[PDB]
């Protein structure tokens, strides 16, 4: 029939066109050489605890910074109230409250948390690198792209950045190493 | 009326055997002897400026691409190979880089000329639509291009102006990764941008093709709310040679100033930090993307829930429309509303030379544009936040509410007849 | 006053003796830590700057570090066609190829090299391993010198570079008082060369083009005034 | 006669407000409902094939350029990155590489269809000129492109097909150096070729624009020596939907065969030596540039002063016209004479379907083309030299002398009237 | 007869046990001289070929040579993301990444590895340092074996590679007679993988496309026959 | 005047157009990173005449070796007969016979030839680098890629290599230098 045959030819043409177009839009997706996206062993190795440590990975920096008591007490003295993001972005654990006890890090294979904190050095606003070394209006990190003030533990404050600095999955290698991935 | 004067191909045998391919018929009848009014001021030149600047950019780019190598490890080095070894080098690069500046400066005056003399008003909607489409294409182009030197500002500008697409929910990260070629910026992004950057100009030329086709079919706007009175039209001298020569004179002046800049003040409009190689591990202070995107950058980074007029706390009613998404929508709307204008101005009138209130509001709009330009560079600390919020609010207010109210109660002026204004 | 250079203006094609002096200093002082990879060794003969004798260039090249190869790994003779070496890390600094543009530029270098005075009367102890500079603005500051909201009360900050020169560090062959200020000016000019070697050609092109385009524009103005005459005569 | 049937924009308000930009008027009136005769065989499809192939090549290339890195040290590696990591990879490359083959195969049938049915005869000269211009552009393009993989055949093909320009005296070495970017081949040549290779296709599209404009203004040839009898023309059905569907059917078949090749016989038309990296110090045996340049390669390397019909010993009268220059002139002339044809055939007649002697000579010409194709690959040792000389001589003889003699004494046939051939 | 492989045809998606055997052979024999830089190690887990266990891949990678770095010169642990090593010179050979395409290809490798017999009865002394092959055609030939006009009278020529395998060079874990012929076939298939890993996807795409386009073409033929009916019915 | 003014405006436009076009055609010429390649010099400077001297250029080695009397006499005692390539590949002169008098080199700006010989260290078979220092079965060079024996003056012998070792265009710089290019 007129209608059936004509419309079916059109439908088949459309289907073939789409099957030909899809790969032109698929090739731009992540290739296999980008699929890898594996881990990294960074050795703390006497980093002069208290200043900072940065390492490249996945194309972004991974901040490994020891803790300075004044920085710590400022951290542990932050009630969940008045905290923009209270989710503790760290993916090594569940959505537990953004508390310093959970938010600092694993305990060297021992039992302590208020001494090391390794987070992803990527501002959640649009992905800039905040400046460290005690900066901003909260004694933490300051993003120069738009002015986002981070706190000691990395939770976002005073700016457009919606959430704190995430924490990748990482465990220790028996007191001198870090495993990123 | 609308005398085309096809020339009847009566010249000679050459002009008679050309009845195989009409081409000269087109040129003569339409694109050279196009009746244009006499009442044209010096604001109707910038289109010639834009066409010439586009040709210039395309040429210089085709030349540079003979020495630029798209790769993270060999881009900077190739740029220096250009500025040092190549014969002309610095010239091509400075002419390419700065000419973009002139291009955007010229489109700004081209656009604001339009808003004044009702060039968006009917029957000239298609030209406006095509022009906004172009503006978008050329913004994207310049963005893709600022990245190629793989300096320091390149990296971070790309980073943020791609995190935008990732702000939105559900389909943000996917688009981000599909655009960057990966999670973050690297050589793949560079290749995409180079290709794309080396392709869109031709689309722009075609769109310019339709841009020129439209306003030849539709008469050029004129300082007055009047047409060429087709019904024989002692007014409306032709384009060639009169307006051709006028435009070429203005263009010579403009190129004179442009080359003086290129030769004495070339690194003025640039960012020095783009002369240091990239470090994904260190961000400089005051990225300040560029100067032809500061308005929208400010409209973006203004809404942050930091004012009593903060509509973000109210938009939080829906848990999905956070701040970032709100700013992105605000920017896209800042442009979409400028595109929608011709269906918002509810006036059966024309050029604001006979609409005073419109004059005042329009000069306030120009001032707002300049202010936004100056604010995108300054931090988000008080008082600049209030300023940016006020300016964005006025932009939206103008384009949404102000024009209807005028179209309602804005006719205390005697309109001029007889486009032949022999004063 | 501001100690303007020669090239600071519409003229000033890089007085070359100044650049030879800057070269004598750069290779004997700054080269110990800094490098200029973006700079070929064969540019010390190209016109515009130091038009040295090629043979001396080949000698000075062979007398530098060993740049191995690109095809067969083997320490060569560091031929001039190669680029200046690169000092990368372990107490070393950035590349000075284009540092004269990544900052009015050379004035930064002059007023930076100039200024390493002792620690002020807010933190005389200072810092261990870091030294103080009047004009560097991107360095750390002790908490004793910061104000109530993190801003520094010092003019400059603490830079990781030590003082590069003393009262009479090197001799000039031409004959000239080699104090610190003259050396600073000279090396600043040398770096500006290393960054913008094609400056004089820039200026000459600008002159030629301004002239030709002014001529063209005048002629077009006359043509316009003529064509538009019978329509602008009665009013 | 020539019914354009502009549609009068009577559809509705949408088709009436489109009086701002005519565009749909153009499409409908001209480029869709263009009266074409009924007498069309299956040889009038290859133009659609060429247009589609051009689009295909442009698209696939724009995709590849997102992963190809023009540099001697990173081209091969990037090509392998494509064929291995990228999602589609091999497909794009094989479709790009082979589609060039189809492109040239299709232009060959497009051209020889033309020589038979007097499509170069008046009043269709402009189409012929434009087509030869295109042919030149696309040959140069394919040449620039075969170089980009930086294999082994790339290098040496470039070497020789650039030494050509250097053969000529006085201005040979200068042009050679100005084209290679230096004394010999290196990255500079690669950058030039990539840019150029990424730019000419658009010029080709424009030229295709004029190509299509011409034969719409000038009627499509038709199997016979007759026109559409404009004065209403029961003959000359329209293009859409009839011929559109016919061409699309043939195109589907052609793409079917093409993809079968791509998927089973992709490396067949290629040279394996292009899969080994380049060594400027070692040349392989039987460079054999490609298969769409063998005719002219043979016409070039035929004249060597090695036959009793060797006109080089006679051209040596002037001490400047040596052998090399003679072969180069012979090739340029092999093309220039094909372009000059329409002013050499002195016949007030048309398609050789009514000119027998012309049929015989034309089939001999096709055979000569095939022979030249087969000879450019075989060494210059006896007997192939005599064969190449004979074939080139016949090519030139046909195009210079044969057509005049026919036009003189070639009308023993009853021409058909009434292009409505209801047989 | 010709000992056709599995992939030689419209089907034959690379029987994987053969490829694992070829891998046992390549890493223990051919790797001593040859390399495959154009081949990432992670491909030993991608489908189509040897779908080995990733952990074994990481182990085998760390057990290879040291590929230093691209950013900081330091001998790393050679992660899978890197490529197979490269043997370059001093008694070494070319890269086998795509040698299966630079020649019907794999049959060349089979009939090449197969064939190193003693020197014939024209030059039994042979040559010092060079060994004889019956199929390589790009090697030297003694003057004693050439004809009157330089052409060789031997089937093959003298290749610089020694005989790679003896009667029972290695053991197969699966259980199989590891004679020379089976090893040659297996390694040929492995190299063909290393060159064309995306073969099976090629064939499946070809099938799908042939089918869809045959369908489209049939439908278009029907549409054509219909439209052109009232004009081709009386004749 | 009408004519003068109009024609002069046209002339000025043309001149400016040409001044703008010329560089477009100039950028394609040899950039600075390539000029420093065409002309390369090699300071011989007491190479301990008689052993060898190799230098990189154009991506290939350029052999500059002094002459050892025994090597010389073996050279000068080679009649053109039994010489595979008798063309004297050296491009500093015409196709004159491959004779040692023409094949050794220019004469220091003086008058002598049997003391220096600089050829392109690239085997004509397929481009390998022969081993020097008196090797092979003719007291010259030996190619290890396929076994091609070169002679004292570099003429090919005993192998597949069809022609001898070419000699680039080179002249002397007054008794201590060599100009290659
Ligand atoms: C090591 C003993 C050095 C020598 C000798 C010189 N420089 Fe240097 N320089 C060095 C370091 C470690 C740094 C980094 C300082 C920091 O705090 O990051 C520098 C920096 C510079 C700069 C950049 C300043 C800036 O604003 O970033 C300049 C312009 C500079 N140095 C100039 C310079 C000159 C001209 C020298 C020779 C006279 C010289 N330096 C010597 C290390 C060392
Ligand atoms: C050194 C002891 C070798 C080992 C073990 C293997 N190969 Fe090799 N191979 C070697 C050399 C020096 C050469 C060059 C030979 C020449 O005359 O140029 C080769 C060559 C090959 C080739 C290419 C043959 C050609 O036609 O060019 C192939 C296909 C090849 N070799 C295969 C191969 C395989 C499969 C091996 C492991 C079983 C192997 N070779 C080992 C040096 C050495
Ligand atoms: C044929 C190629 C090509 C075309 C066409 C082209 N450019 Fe570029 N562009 C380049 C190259 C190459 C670079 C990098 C070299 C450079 O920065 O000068 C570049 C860089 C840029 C830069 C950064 C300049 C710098 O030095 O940082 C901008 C801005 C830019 N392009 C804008 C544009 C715009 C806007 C257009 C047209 C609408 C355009 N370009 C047309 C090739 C081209
Ligand atoms: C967003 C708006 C917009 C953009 C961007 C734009 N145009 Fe226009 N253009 C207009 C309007 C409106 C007119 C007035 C048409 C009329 O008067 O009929 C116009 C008119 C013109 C004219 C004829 C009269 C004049 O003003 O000179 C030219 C020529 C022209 N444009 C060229 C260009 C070129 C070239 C570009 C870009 C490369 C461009 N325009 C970009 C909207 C735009
Ligand atoms: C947008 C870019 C682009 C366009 C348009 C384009 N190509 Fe290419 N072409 C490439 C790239 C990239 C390569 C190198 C990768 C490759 O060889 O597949 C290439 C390579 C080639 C090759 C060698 C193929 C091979 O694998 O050795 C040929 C032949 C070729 N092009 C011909 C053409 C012709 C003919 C046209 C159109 C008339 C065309 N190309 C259009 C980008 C393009
Ligand atoms: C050197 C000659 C030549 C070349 C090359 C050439 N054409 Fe043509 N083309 C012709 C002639 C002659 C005609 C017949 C015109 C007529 O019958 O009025 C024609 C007709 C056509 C037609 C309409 C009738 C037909 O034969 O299909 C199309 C469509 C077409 N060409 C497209 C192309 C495209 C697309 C290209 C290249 C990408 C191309 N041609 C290359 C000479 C050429
Ligand atoms: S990007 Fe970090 S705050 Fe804007
Ligand atoms: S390569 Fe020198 S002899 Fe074979």
């Amino acid at each position: 029939r007129r209608d059936f045959l004509y419309h079916a030819t059109a439908a088949t043409g459309v289907v073939v066109t789409g099957a030909a177009v899809w790969p032109l839009i698929n090739q731009m997706n992540a290739s296999a050489d980008v699929k890898a996206m594996a881990s990294i062993f960074v050795d703390v190795s006497a980093v002069e605890v208290g200043t900072q440590l940065t390492v490249k990975w996945r194309g972004k920096p991974v901040f490994i910074r020891r803790r300075d008591e004044k920085d710590i007490e400022l951290a542990r003295s932050v009630p969940l109230g008045a905290l923009r993001d209270t989710s503790a972005e760290n993916a090594n654990k569940p959505g537990a409250e953004a508390t310093d006890e959970n938010r600092t890090l694993p305990a060297f294979d021992g039992t302590n948390t208020g001494e090391w904190l390794v987070m992803l050095g990527v501002c959640t606003h649009l992905g800039c690198v905040p400046m460290g070394d005690k900066s901003g209006d909260f004694g933490g990190w300051f993003c120069p792209c738009h002015g986002s003030h981070y706190d000691s533990a990395g939770r976002i404050r005073k700016g457009p950045a919606p959430r704190n600095l995430d924490i990748p999955v990482a465990a220790f290698v028996d007191e001198t190493t870090i495993k990123l991935g | 009326s609308g005398i085309p004067h096809d020339h009847y191909e009566p010249k000679t045998g050459i002009e008679k055997w050309l009845h195989d391919r009409l081409p000269i018929v087109g040129l003569v009848y339409d694109t050279i002897m196009i009746p244009t009014p006499k009442n044209l001021n010096w604001w109707w030149i910038w289109g010639i400026v834009l066409a010439f600047t586009l040709v210039l950019q395309i040429v210089t780019g085709i030349v540079l691409a003979m020495h630029y190598t798209p790769h993270v490890d060999l881009a900077f080095a190739s740029v220096e190979h250009i500025m040092r070894d190549v014969n002309g080098g610095w010239a091509m690069r400075y002419i390419h880089a700065n000419g973009a500046s002139l291009f955007f400066l010229a489109v700004y005056i081209h656009i604001f000329r339009g808003l004044y003399y009702g060039s968006y008003k009917a029957p000239r909607e298609i030209t406006w639509i095509v022009g906004m489409v172009i503006y978008l294409l050329m913004m994207g182009t310049a963005f893709m291009g600022y990245v190629l030197p793989w300096g320091q500002m390149s990296f971070w500008g790309a980073t943020v102006i791609t995190g935008l697409f990732g702000a939105i929910p559900g389909i943000g990260p996917s688009i981000q990764a599909w655009l960057l070629g990966g999670p973050a910026v690297d050589n793949a992004t560079l290749n995409r941008f180079f290709s794309l950057h080396y392709l869109l100009p031709f689309v722009i030329a075609a769109l310019v093709a339709i841009h020129i086709w439209a306003f030849h079919t539709t008469g050029n706007n004129n300082p007055t709310g009047v047409e060429v009175r087709r019904t024989a039209e002692k007014d409306t001298l032709p384009f060639w040679p009169y307006f051709v020569i006028k435009d070429l004179f203005a263009l010579a002046l403009v190129l004179l100033g442009f080359f003086a800049v290129v030769a004495y003040m070339p690194n003025y409009l640039g960012h020095p930090d783009n002369y240091v190689q990239a470090n994904p591990l260190s961000t400089p202070a005051h990225i300040v993307p560029e100067w032809y995107f500061l308005p929208f950058y400010a409209i973006l980074r203004a809404f942050a829930a930091d004012v009593w007029v903060v509509i973000l706390v109210d938009g939080l009613t829906f848990g999905i429309v956070d701040a970032k998404f709100f700013g992105v929508i605000a920017m896209f709307g800042a442009i979409a509303v400028m595109a929608l204008a011709p269906w918002l101005d509810t006036s059966k009138v024309r050029s604001g030379a006979y609409r005073p209130k419109f004059r005042m509001w329009f000069w306030f709009l120009v001032l707002d544009f300049v202010v936004l330009t100056w604010v995108g560079a300054m931090p988000t600390e008080y008082p600049y936040d209030w300023i940016s919020l006020i300016a964005s609010t006025y932009w939206f207010a103008y384009f949404l509410v102000i024009l209807p109210l005028l179209g309602a109660t804005e006719k205390p002026e005697p309109i001029p007849a007889s486009i032949e204004e022999d004063f | 006053p501001d100690h303007a250079f020669s090239f600071e203006g519409i003229f000033g094609k890089y007085d070359q003796a100044q650049l030879r002096r800057g070269f004598q200093v750069y290779n004997e002082v700054c080269s110990a830590c800094h490098g200029m990879k973006f700079v070929p060794i064969r540019t010390l003969a190209d016109d515009g700057g130091p038009q040295l004798d090629p043979t001396f260039v080949r000698e000075y090249a062979a007398g530098l570090d060993t740049i191995i190869d690109k095809d067969s790994g083997e320490e060569r003779d560091r031929k001039e066609t190669d680029m200046f070496p690169t000092r990368v890390g372990d107490g070393m600094g950035p590349d000075l190829s284009v540092m004269a543009k990544a900052r009015g530029g050379p004035e930064y270098i002059y007023n930076y090299v100039i200024g390493f005075e002792e620690n002020p009367e807010c933190a005389p102890e200072g810092i261990d391993g870091y030294y103080y500079n009047k004009t560097f603005q991107i360095g750390g500051v002790p908490d004793t010198c910061k104000d109530a909201a993190g801003v520094k009360i010092t003019h400059g900050s603490w830079a990781r570079m030590p003082p590069p020169l003393v009262d009479d560090q090197v001799t000039y062959e031409d004959g000239t008082p080699a104090t610190v200020d003259q050396m600073a000016q000279d090396v600043s000019a040398f770096l500006m060369w290393a960054a913008e070697p094609k400056l004089v050609a820039r200026k000459q092109m600008g002159l030629v083009a301004m002239v030709m385009l002014g001529l063209l524009s005048v002629m077009l103005y006359l043509t316009n005034k003529r064509l538009w005459a019978p329509y602008k005569g009665h009013k």
